[PDB]
Parts: C-alpha cells; sequence; structure tokens
C-alpha cells in the first residue's frame, strides 16, 4: 500500500519530510524552495515553475508559448502562503484519488520504486556515480542566517506549480551535455509543472449514442486523470524508456494545415486508445529494440559495477539488487545478470501499453477526449476540488449520490454548472491564423490554429520495410501488439517491487552541470492571404454580430460576407423563405412550430434524391455547408459524390509512403535437411510479417492524414448546424419582440423548448453525419490506400516465389523425397494475399465498428459499376477502371446500351489490377439487365445452334464469359489449364406470351467456393458445381462485343452492368432487382418507358390471348383471340402481339407543364386510338347502373354524358410492366368511377344465346387492387406494346 | 358531328 503524507504549508522545516530543496534547474546558482514529501521519493514544491521563463512572460501578452493550447495566464497564482497551502492539500486529495484503485496505486508504486540508476552514459561501467543532477538533489540543512550546509537526497519526482501558462501541464526530464538519462535506460529525477483547477475541456462530437440526453455539450477533465497522464510520462522517464524515434510531424505547407510541434510515439503511447496506431509497426519495433539495447547496457553495467566514487556509504550489492528488480533482470547461480526476454517484453508492454490515459479513464470511470488529436475547447476553473459536494476521492465529479455517475454527467458542462466557471477571455491567448480574402482593408477571418486540418508529413513514416532480411533456420518474427490486458496488470503479484527502497540520503551534489531549456513567446496571430473559400470561410459566413436587429437567411455566400444582416444557410431555398417570412400576430405561434419543425426535417435529410444510385449513406447538404474539398458547394453534391466518392471532400490528397519490400537472403545449411525446411517455413512466416507491417504502415498514414481531415469535417458540421440553429432562434426572438405587448400575451412561446427541440434535431443530424463521414473515411482507406500497398506486396510475393523456388532447386539433393511437397507448400501459401484486418492494428472499438459497418454494406463490395453520365459510360465504383466505348455502341440516358454486329460496336474495360487477386477460391458476382431480340422466323436454326459471346474477360486463355445461344444465356468459367465450367438459363420459345423474349430482365451470376449460379429477376434459376476446376485468372480486360457467327441484324441491349467482389445472397439480389426496377415513369410491354403520342397495341395480363377490336356495326370494343404462329416449325410458337387497335396516350392537360413525353403514375390522360384515318377515344357512360359496362369508343367530343378522363395507375408494388386505367369524374375530384378491363356480357336473345367478352369498365376490380400480394392476373392489368425492332411476327 | 348516331347505337348495345 502507498501512504500519502499529510502536512500544511506553514509546518516547520524538519529536514526530513519538509525540506528546503535546491532543484535541478536552479543550477546551484542562488535559490531554494520549501519542498514537501508527498510519498517516498516524490516531492511537491507549491510554487511557480520559473525555470527558463522570464517574469514578464507570466502576464497575458500579444504572444503565446505553444500553438495549440488555449493559454490561461495569472501571474498571481501561488503568491501567498495560503494559496500554497491549498495547492498542497489539493495534491494530497488528488494523490488520494489516484491510489483509491489498484491500477492507480500500482502506478504510484512503480514510480516510487523505479529509482534512477546511479549514473548515466558518461559514467564508467565499473562505477556508480551519484554526483550528477539526474540522480541527487540537495537539501539545505543549515538554519536560517547560517553558513550553508547541504546534504543530498535521492528523488524520483518533483512536482511544481504551473509555469506562465497554468493549464499547460508538462513533465520534463534532465538533459546533461546534450543527452538524457531518462531516454537511455538509466532514468533520472523527473520534474512536473502542474495545476489542478484549470482543467481542459473537450467534447465528443464524433461519437454517437453517446448520451441518453445531454451530449454533446462539452466536458471538463478530472484533474486526477490529468495528473495520472503526466505520471505516466514520469513512469517512462524513471525506467529510462522515454526514447526518441521517428516522430509525427505535421505537413505545414498549405494555409489550412495545422501547425504543431513534432509528436513522439511516447506521447501517443501515453494517451493510448487509437493513437498508438499512428505509430507504425516499423517504428514500434524500432523503439522496442532501442529500449532493449539500453537495458543490455544496464545489465552489463550491473555485471561490472564495483565501486561508488561519490558516496562511500552506498552498498554496491544492495543497489545491484534493487536495479535487478527494477529492470526485471534474472541472476544465475554465479551471480551473473542477464535479460530474460519474456520478463522484459511483459515489463515493456505494461509500461507503454498498460498504463495509458485511455485505460485509466476507463478503469476510473472518468470521461476524456477520444484522441491526442481531438479538438479542444477553452479551459475552465474548478471552483473547489476540496468540497466533497463537488469532487471526491472515490468518484471525482461523477458522484452517484448527486446522480452524476451515469454518463459522466458530473463532467458535463451543461449539467454540472455549479462545479466550474468560464475564464474571462481577457486572460486567454490562442494562436490564430488570420485568413484574408484575395482573388486571382478587406475581409479577414480569424481561425484558431487548432481548428485547422492536421495532416502528417510524409517524413512522419518509417521506410524500414525496404530493408533486406536474413532468413536462417532459427529466424523469428517480431510483432509488438499495442495492447495490455488491464485486469491482469491489476492482478500481477510480480509487478510491484518487494525490495525495500534504500535510504534516500546521500552526499551533496557538487556537479551542477545541467541543460536548462529556455522558453520564449511568439506572436499569437499569423496573417495570410488566400483565394480559397473552404470550411473556415463557409462557417464564418454563418455568423452575425450581436447588435443586429433583423437578420435574414440567404443562400448567397457572397451576400452573407458583405451584409451584416444576411446569414448564409445551406438548407433548401425554401426553408430559407419560411425562415424569412413575416407573419401577423395570430399566425406567429403556428409559424414558429412550422419553422422549428422544417429545421429538424432539413437537418435530418439522409437519403439520395435518385434511388438507383448505389449510395447507402449520404447527408446532401454537407457540400453547401462547408464548401470543403473540391468545391463541394458548387453543383449538386450528391451528383459529385456519385462520380468521385469520399475523395471530393478532402482538402488535401496525401502522397503515400509505400516502400518496395526488401529482398530475403535465405541462409544455406549444407547437409542439414531439418534446417533447410525451417528456413523455408521461416521465410513464409516473415512474408506475413511484411504484409502485416505494410498494412500497419497504411493504417498509420490513413489515421494521421485522412481520418483527421474527416474529423475536422465532423466538427465543422457540428458548428454549422449550431449556427443555423442560433440564427433561427435570433430570427424568432426578434420577430416575437416586434409585436405589441398585448399581442405578445396571446402568443404562447417557450424559448427553452424551441431551443431543446432544435438541439435534438442537430444531434439526430450529427449521428447521420458521423456515419456518413466515417464511412467515407474507411472508403478512402480501402479504395485509395490499401490497394496501392497490395500492388507492391504482390511484387514482393512474386520475387519471394522465384527466390524460394530457386532455393528449393539448389538444395534438392538434401530434400531427398520432399522437394515437391515444399514446392507446393510455397506455391500454395504465396498464391493468396493476406487479408487486411483493421483489428490487428487497433482495439479502439470505434474504428473497429466503422470498419465492420463498411464490410457488411454490400454496396461497398462493388468493384465495377458502369453508368452513363455523359455520353459515355464510366465506372462509378471508386476503383477507377478505364472504360472505352467505341463508336458503334449506341448509348442513351436511360442507361441502356446496344451492342450490334459492327466491328466498332464494342466496349473495353481495363480493370484495376490491385483488387482482383482472389482467384482459386472464387467469390464474386456479376449483375446486369439484358434485352435479347426474338428469333427471326426464317433464320431459326442459326438462332438455335449458333453461340455468340457478348462479354468476355480472358487473360491467357483463362477467365470468364457470358455468351448467348438463341434462347439460352450462358456463364462460363475457364481455368488456367483450359478446364471448363458452365451454368445457363434458357427461356421457352413455344410460349403464347413470353416474359423474357425481347423484354428487359435482370441477370445475376454468383460464384463461390463450390457453386456458380444464375438468378433471373431475383429468383435462383440454376447452378453448377465448380469445385473441380483450378485457378481462374479474372483480371483480363472485359470486352463487351458480339462475337460469334451471327446475322448483320443481330444485336443486344444491356443496362446497369456491375461486378461485386463477393457472392451476393438471394436477399441482396432480390433487393437490387427491386431497386433497379423502380421508376417515376410507367413502362411499356418491353420494359422501356411509356410515352405520350406513341402508337401502342394493348395487352391484358388477365387475358393474355385476347385483344381489342372495334366491333363492326358498333361503337364498342369486342375482344378477340390472338392469332398463333402459323407455320411449319416445331421448335417455336407464340401469339401475335401487333394486333387489335392502334392506341395512343394523350395528355389531358399539359399544365402546369412538363416538358417531356414520359407517362407517369397518377397522370391524367385520354386513351385514344386510330380509326378510319381519324383519332377516336375511349369513354365510359357516366350513369351505368350495373357493376360492369361496355366502354364507348367514338370520335373526340366533350359530351356531358360520358367521362373521358383516365388516371393511369400502378397498384402493384413489386416490379411489373402492367399498369391500370381508372376513370375519374374529373381531374379535381377524389371520386373513383371504375377500372378499364374485360368482362363477358350476355348477347340476346331469340337467335342463339351466348356470353361474349368486351372492353369494359368494372367496379369489381377496385375492390381487389389494394389487396396484397397484388393479383398480377386481374383483368384490369394492361400493358402497351409498341412496334420494336426486336420483335418481328 | 355524326356522334349522337354512335351514342344511340351504344345505348342499344348496353340495353
Ligand atoms: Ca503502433
Ligand atoms: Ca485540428
Ligand atoms: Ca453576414
Ligand atoms: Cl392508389
Ligand atoms: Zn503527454
Amino acid at each position: 500500500p502507498v501512504t500519502i503524507n499529510n502536512f500544511n504549508y506553514n509546518d516547520p522545516i524538519d529536514n526530513n519530510n519538509i525540506i528546503m530543496m535546491e532543484p535541478p534547474f536552479a543550477r546551484g546558482t542562488g535559490r531554494y524552495y520549501k519542498a514537501f514529501k508527498i510519498t517516498d521519493r516524490i516531492w511537491i514544491i507549491p510554487e511557480r515553475y520559473t525555470f527558463g521563463y522570464k517574469p514578464e512572460d507570466f502576464n497575458k501578452s500579444s504572444g503565446i508559448f505553444n500553438r495549440d493550447v488555449c493559454e490561461y495566464y495569472d501571474p498571481d497564482y501561488l503568491n501567498t502562503n495560503d494559496k500554497k497551502n491549498i495547492f498542497l492539500q489539493t495534491m494530497i486529495k488528488l494523490f488520494n484519488r489516484i491510489k483509491s484503485k489498484p491500477l492507480g496505486e500500482k502506478l504510484l508504486e512503480m514510480i516510487i520504486n523505479g529509482i534512477p540508476y546511479l549514473g548515466d552514459r558518461r559514467v564508467p561501467l565499473e562505477e556508480f556515480n551519484t554526483n550528477i543532477a539526474s540522480v541527487t538533489v540537495n537539501k539545505l540543512i543549515s538554519n536560517p542566517g547560517e553558513v550553508e550546509r547541504k546534504k543530498g537526497i535521492f528523488a524520483n519526482l518533483i512536482i511544481f506549480g504551473p509555469g506562465p501558462v497554468l493549464n499547460e501541464n508538462e513533465t520534463i526530464d534532465i538533459g546533461i551535455q546534450n543527452h538524457f538519462a531518462s531516454r537511455e535506460g538509466f532514468g533520472g529525477i523527473m520534474q512536473m509543472k502542474f495545476c489542478p483547477e484549470y482543467v481542459s475541456v473537450f467534447n465528443n462530437v464524433q461519437e454517437n449514442k453517446g448520451a441518453s440526453i445531454f451530449n454533446r455539450r462539452g466536458y471538463f477533465s478530472d484533474p486526477a486523470l490529468i495528473l495520472m497522464h503526466e505520471l505516466i510520462h514520469v513512469l517512462h522517464g524513471l525506467y529510462g524508456i522515454k526514447v526518441d524515434d521517428l516522430p509525427i510531424v505535421p505537413n505545414e505547407k498549405k494555409f489550412f494545415m495545422q501547425s504543431t510541434d513534432a509528436i513522439q510515439a511516447e506521447e501517443l503511447y501515453t494517451f493510448g486508445g487509437q493513437d498508438p496506431s499512428i505509430i507504425t509497426p516499423s517504428t514500434d519495433k524500432s523503439i522496442y529494440d532501442k529500449v532493449l539495447q539500453n537495458f543490455r547496457g544496464i545489465v552489463d553495467r550491473l555485471n561490472k559495477v564495483l565501486v561508488c566514487i561519490s558516496d562511500p556509504n552506498i552498498n554496491i550489492n544492495i543497489y545491484k539488487n534493487k536495479f535487478k528488480d527494477k529492470y526485471k533482470f534474472v541472476e544465475d547461480s554465479e551471480g551473473k545478470y542477464s535479460i530474460d526476454v519474456e520478463s522484459f517484453d511483459k515489463l515493456y508492454k505494461s509500461l507503454m501499453f498498460g498504463f495509458t490515459e485511455t485505460n485509466i479513464a476507463e478503469n476510473y470511470k472518468i470521461k476524456t477526449r477520444a484522441s491526442y488529436f481531438s479538438d479542444s475547447l477553452p479551459p475552465v476553473k474548478i471552483k473547489n476540488l476540496l468540497d466533497n459536494e463537488i469532487y471526491t476521492i472515490e468518484e471525482g465529479f461523477n458522484i452517484s449520490d448527486k446522480d452524476m455517475e451515469k454518463e459522466y454527467r458530473g463532467q458535463n458542462k451543461a449539467i454540472n454548472k455549479q462545479a466550474y466557471e468560464e475564464i474571462s477571455k481577457e486572460h486567454l491567448a490562442v494562436y490564430k491564423i488570420q485568413m484574408c480574402k484575395s482573388v486571382k482593408p478587406g475581409i479577414c477571418i480569424d481561425v484558431d490554429n487548432e481548428d485547422l486540418f492536421f495532416i502528417a508529413d510524409k517524413n512522419s513514416f518509417s521506410d524500414d520495410l525496404s530493408k533486406n532480411e536474413r532468413i536462417e533456420y532459427n529466424t523469428q518474427s517480431n510483432y509488438i501488439e499495442n495492447d495490455f490486458p488491464i485486469n491482469e496488470l491489476i492482478l500481477d503479484t510480480d509487478l510491484i517491487s518487494k525490495i525495500e527502497l534504500p535510504s534516500e540520503n546521500t552526499e551533496s551534489l557538487t556537479d551542477f552541470n545541467v541543460d536548462v531549456p529556455v522558453y520564449e513567446k511568439q506572436p499569437a496571430i499569423k496573417k495570410i492571404f488566400t483565394d480559397e473559400n473552404t470550411i473556415f470561410q463557409y462557417l464564418y459566413s454563418q455568423t452575425f454580430p450581436l447588435d443586429i436587429r433583423d437578420i435574414s437567411l440567404t443562400s448567397s455566400f457572397d451576400d452573407a460576407l458583405l451584409f451584416s444582416n444576411k446569414v448564409y444557410s445551406f438548407f433548401s431555398m425554401d426553408y430559407i423563405k419560411t425562415a424569412n417570412k413575416v407573419v401577423e400576430a395570430g399566425l406567429f405561434a403556428g409559424w414558429v412550430k412550422q419553422i422549428v419543425n422544417d429545421f429538424v426535417i432539413e437537418a435530418n435529410k439522409s437519403n439520395t434524391m435518385d434511388k438507383i444510385a448505389d449510395i447507402s449513406l449520404i447527408v446532401p447538404y454537407i457540400g453547401l455547408a462547408l464548401n470543403v474539398g473540391n468545391e463541394t458547394a458548387k453543383g449538386n453534391f450528391e451528383n459529385a459524390f456519385e462520380i468521385a466518392g469520399a475523395s471530393i471532400l478532402l482538402e488535401f490528397i496525401p502522397e503515400l509512403l509505400i516502400p518496395v519490400v526488401g529482398a530475403f537472403l535465405l541462409e544455406s545449411y549444407i547437409d542439414n535437411k531439418n534446417k533447410i525446411i525451417k528456413t523455408i517455413d521461416n521465410a513464409l512466416t516473415k512474408r506475413n510479417e511484411k504484409w502485416s507491417d505494410m498494412y500497419g504502415l497504411i493504417v498509420a498514414q490513413w489515421l494521421s492524414t485522412v481520418n483527421t481531415q474527416f474529423y475536422t469535417i465532423k466538427e465543422g458540421m457540428y458548428k454549422a448546424l449550431n449556427y443555423q440553429a442560433q440564427a433561427l432562434e435570433e430570427i424568432i426572438k426578434y420577430r416575437y419582440n416586434i409585436y405589441s405587448e398585448k399581442e405578445k400575451s396571446n402568443i404562447n412561446i417557450d424559448f427553452n423548448d424551441i431551443n431543446s427541440k432544435l438541439n435534438e434535431g442537430i444531434n439526430q443530424a450529427i449521428d447521420n453525419i458521423n456515419n456518413f463521414i466515417n464511412g467515407c473515411s474507411v472508403s478512402y482507406l480501402m479504395k485509395k490506400m490499401i490497394p496501392l500497398a497490395v500492388e507492391k506486396l504482390l511484387d514482393f510475393d512474386n520475387t519471394l516465389k522465384k527466390n524460394l523456388l530457386n532455393y528449393i532447386d539448389e538444395n534438392k539433393l538434401y530434400l531427398i523425397g520432399s522437394a515437391e511437397y515444399e514446392k507446393s507448400k510455397v506455391n500454395k501459401y504465396l498464391k493468396t494475399i493476406m487479408p487486411f484486418d483493421l483489428s490487428i492494428y487497433t482495439n479502439d472499438t470505434i474504428l473497429i465498428e466503422m470498419f465492420n459497418k463498411y464490410n457488411s454494406e454490400i454496396l461497398n463490395n462493388i468493384i465495377l459499376n458502369l453508368r452513363y453520365k455523359d455520353n459515355n459510360l464510366i465506372d462509378l465504383s471508386g476503383y477507377g477502371a478505364k472504360v472505352e466505348v467505341y463508336d458503334g455502341v449506341e448509348l442513351n440516358d436511360k442507361n441502356q446500351f446496344k451492342l450490334t454486329s459492327s466491328a466498332n460496336s464494342k466496349i473495353r474495360v481495363t480493370q484495376n489490377q490491385n483488387i482482383i487477386f482472389n482467384s482459386v477460391f472464387l467469390d464474386f458476382s456479376v449483375s446486369f439487365w439484358i434485352r435479347i431480340p426474338k428469333y427471326k422466323n426464317d433464320g431459326i436454326q442459326n438462332y438455335i445452334h449458333n453461340e455468340y459471346t457478348i462479354i468476355n474477360c480472358m487473360k491467357n486463355n483463362s477467365g470468364w464469359k457470358i455468351s448467348i445461344r438463341g434462347n439460352r444465356i450462358i456463364w462460363t468459367l475457364i481455368d488456367i489449364n483450359g478446364k471448363t465450367k458452365s451454368v445457363f438459363f434458357e427461356y421457352n420459345i413455344r410460349e403464347d406470351i413470353s416474359e423474357y423474349i425481347n423484354r428487359w430482365f435482370f441477370v445475376t451470376i454468383t460464384n463461390n467456393l463450390n457453386n456458380a449460379k444464375i438468378y433471373i429477376n431475383g429468383k435462383l434459376e440454376s447452378n453448377t458445381d465448380i469445385k473441380d476446376i483450378r485457378e481462374v485468372i479474372a483480371n483480363g480486360e472485359i470486352i463487351f462485343k458480339l462475337d460469334g457467327d451471327i446475322d448483320r441484324t443481330q444485336f443486344i441491349w444491356m443496362k446497369y452492368f456491375s461486378i461485386f467482389n463477393t457472392e451476393l445472397s438471394q436477399s441482396n439480389i432480390e433487393e437490387r432487382y427491386k431497386i433497379q426496377s423502380y421508376s417515376e415513369y410507367l413502362k411499356d410491354f418491353w420494359g422501356n418507358p411509356l410515352m405520350y403520342n406513341k402508337e401502342y397495341y394493348m395487352f391484358n395480363a388477365g387475358n393474355k390471348n385476347s385483344y381489342i377490336k372495334l366491333k363492326k356495326d358498333s361503337p364498342v370494343g369486342e375482344i378477340l383471340t390472338r392469332s398463333k404462329y402459323n407455320q411449319n416449325s416445331k421448335y417455336i410458337n407464340y401469339r401475335d402481339l401487333y394486333i387489335g387497335e392502334k392506341f395512343i396516350i394523350r395528355r389531358k392537360s399539359n399544365s402546369q407543364s412538363i416538358n417531356d413525353d414520359i407517362v407517369r403514375k397518377e397522370d391524367y390522360i385520354y386513351l385514344d386510338f386510330f380509326n378510319l384515318n381519324q383519332e377516336w377515344r375511349v369513354y365510359t357512360y357516366k350513369y351505368f347502373k350495373k357493376e360492369e359496362e361496355k366502354l364507348f369508343l367514338a370520335p373526340i367530343s366533350d359530351s356531358d354524358e360520358f367521362y373521358n378522363t383516365i388516371q393511369i395507375k400502378e397498384y402493384d408494388e413489386q416490379p411489373t410492366y402492367s399498369c391500370q386505367l381508372l376513370f375519374k369524374k374529373d381531374e379535381e375530384s377524389t371520386d373513383e368511377i371504375g377500372l378499364i378491363g374485360i368482362h363477358r356480357f350476355y348477347e340476346s336473345g331469340i337467335v342463339f344465346e351466348e356470353y361474349k367478352d368486351y372492353f369494359c369498365i368494372s367496379k369489381w376490380y377496385l375492390k381487389e387492387v389494394k389487396r396484397k400480394p397484388y393479383n398480377l392476373k386481374l383483368g384490369c392489368n394492361w400493358q402497351f406494346i409498341p412496334k420494336d425492332e426486336g420483335w418481328t411476327e | 358531328d355524326m356522334f349522337a348516331k354512335l351514342k344511340e347505337k351504344f345505348f342499344n348495345e348496353i340495353n
């Protein structure tokens, strides 16, 4: 157990627990500080840290010390004895809080017991030397007024009060002659400057759900956690493992890049959580190895140390044993110390990955920021940490007794208001960038440096991957996982030293040599000019001065910059008008409701105006709100995102470090088979290490150059929504207060309710924004980063293949009967890429979830997606396949394309070579729509027997093809040996009415480990076992082109061709079918859009073989029976489609207007037809008294005894080409008269009798249309058949 | 407009 000593500032000096210390940077020059021993080896000097600072710099000035920190100055802090006492007692309270749980007690125990080595790098191996400033500190033990008499004490930590910037706590190590014992294995006296009441503030914008009610309102930090974070640094310093290696350095070469000090891995390790993943495996190992060598230095010193030159009372064997314990060395029977590589590895991992801020916060139930890189809000002052109503040893602020344990409510700025005060911004200094508008005294926006985008410089990352490797029989693989089981830390009964501390008393320090760092302020503002109007500018435009009276919203960014009363908004044109609408007294409460509501709807937009697009998550107003990236506010953002994806949001596209992996040199073992096989096995194991290290390298870059940009975009959206809210609130308040005092009494309005309604809608919007942006980020990783690494990893593999194969062949003599087992070990192993798993490189559950969400969104499996977007097909997948459409290919804007019989009627897709690699175990699907013409009646055997290819993906006589043979559609896989597999779908050609011949249908072929399958229109049609073939090379060019022996007249139409890098499930396919079947417009029989002013024959789904004919003597439609195919052939049969009357759909109105000739559901039409060189029309009698009645077909007239108005309906919700025709009173009324269909009617009477079918209206149909599933066979289901080149009869 | 001609024929068809 750790004991905290108690004392008061004014207690007498006892030369034991209360001393006058001469601290390391005081330099033996001058002056001494009353110091208090809080626990063994740890001291508190409750006074300002002055070392390296000038007195003036303790005042707020026009400059700042660091460029991130919002800096608070108070030169009076700690200027009285009583203040100094409060400091002491707060530290005692904080220490008590820290030791209130094992994890924290153990932190302190490790720190207490981790005494610095009695020397440093300058000291002979055979000597301990205590007379250095990193080891001994002096206490002045003479009385006041007397000649100075000093004795030395060993110490581990000295904690000071703050320097000039109260809220910038800092742990500092002692450099002597330009080297640091605490970075070279020895450790040394550690120093801290700390302030307990001026705490950091942070928010959690970036996480969802989050908080049952009051997120995301800002949180203040528990100074116990701030303290422990710094104590972690002390821990690393005392064990001498606080080493330098390659840091993270920000790129600073554009105006929008955040400028900051270099970041050592040790800082990211200290914070923990996701931040260690920014340190690459390469550098993790580099640091590990440095610390190991450093410890090899100490163990050797320990085997050699003989004397202490500076303190004869030191007992060599006592200290040798304490250091053995500190460093976890082992001792043999001869008393020789060595490194046990396991005890080292455990000690290391526990010190760097066990004790982290992230882990302590989790264990202590303290909330903290999500990352070293998170935004900050300005610091706040904790009124009284000594008040157990506010802050307690056991629970910090989050006191369950005050209902503050749940959700860290006790840290929430919006709930625990009585715990903190804001600091007057007169005392705060912040580094800002003043961005003044230029174009290719003006408008100048002040932006905090830390609000800018953090982008790591390419020099941030290790290229060790490029080094060669030496593969021996005993070669091992190195993985430093950045993780430590926190519960086992807590229960490791070997972790904490059982060796007593030696006496702290020693001889006086007489060598004061030490480097004291010197600090200076720099200007708080940097003025720059820029032509750019990105996030900071777009945000600024959404603000407005306090003293104004009558703000209005605008969509004109420029107007917003010019005029003080105009505030920019990214909501609809239309929100904006409602926002600006001035109403009378009585209508005001209603309007306040509408607009607060409209706001919430606007903020919640999360879908994509076009529904076929293949985007899961989007929030469409992000472009308009920030203009971040590539002019995202100009043009339709949704459209821009469809074309170019997550990239369009990035302000900077970083250049990746992707080293060429170094070659392997395989060692030789003349005469040892066992060592040859082990060298092979070791080579393959090492290959996995290089793959993994490379992925780890991509992840480090992703998180510190891309995911940071996206984070900044999340924060921006939080502010933008909040500005829009604030604006509307001001608009409402202003308009309310214009009203007469009486009018205002009869107007019921709650500003706290309005405020909390909007505040909710923003949190809903930010959940969607988080999901979208997170998705964008993973997308950039997976599409623009990982594949470029995989390209080089495959090179590496292919070089290693050659290498290992040559080696097996050179040593074949010693592989007596094993050479072909080993050839196939190597070939099989290096045939498949190592798959990328983000959980190997982090255990931040946020990131892992991001990544799992992505991988289970089927649309992210699309590796080819050809769509039309400008005359032209292009690949929307995100993998940038090259697409060449040649002149003989007909393209329309319904996404259709026609491959004909011409040489120039072809499309060439050149696939991205870095994502199809997956090749022995197939796992991919292909989907598209096709329209294949009817056979030609006279050329029937060529149809039946001649196979032609339509899409062909072959490289070296291996790959896949879709071919057609008459009424059959065929998928073929061809392996590297030419072994073949097939699956096909054949539609009937002897059917009265075919659902497939010359009509768009949807095909999906899926390939997995054991099956190739064809789906048609969502349904599984057939299937072929494909286990028995080998490797299929699926990365050739895809060539869309008719290739066989076919007529000039032969052609094919396709749309929506796409390829997925996984086997689609039935659900997936059925979804895609439904999705791709959807249209605002109705369709004709063939599946093309239904059109006005276009000749159509009529077909009835309920009476397939029936067609309408104007009765001879009469003005009614009789039903007849379609003629059959009338010819010799036994291979085919069908019913004629081009018969009955030639109908045409006319617009009732064209008004308002529009502007194109496509027919849409709910349109109002006249159904006309041609007769005797005239246009006639289909009416119904107004007053028919039965449930069904003959329709009336007669020339055009407005007779008030017949309805002519027809509304065109599609009652079926599943995909269909049938539509219905409903007769209405007129365009205005809701009264429904009946539906056009076919009914039988009684023919009189004295002659012979019978029933006979007629074109009719019926009320009965209307009673079934809302039933589900919709009956496809009802007689009111019509389809329109225009003449088509794909059908000849 | 010889249409009442048709009307009448229609009315006799339905009756
Ligand atoms: Ca790492
Ligand atoms: Ca930033
Ligand atoms: Ca303005
Ligand atoms: Cl309806
Ligand atoms: Zn730190």
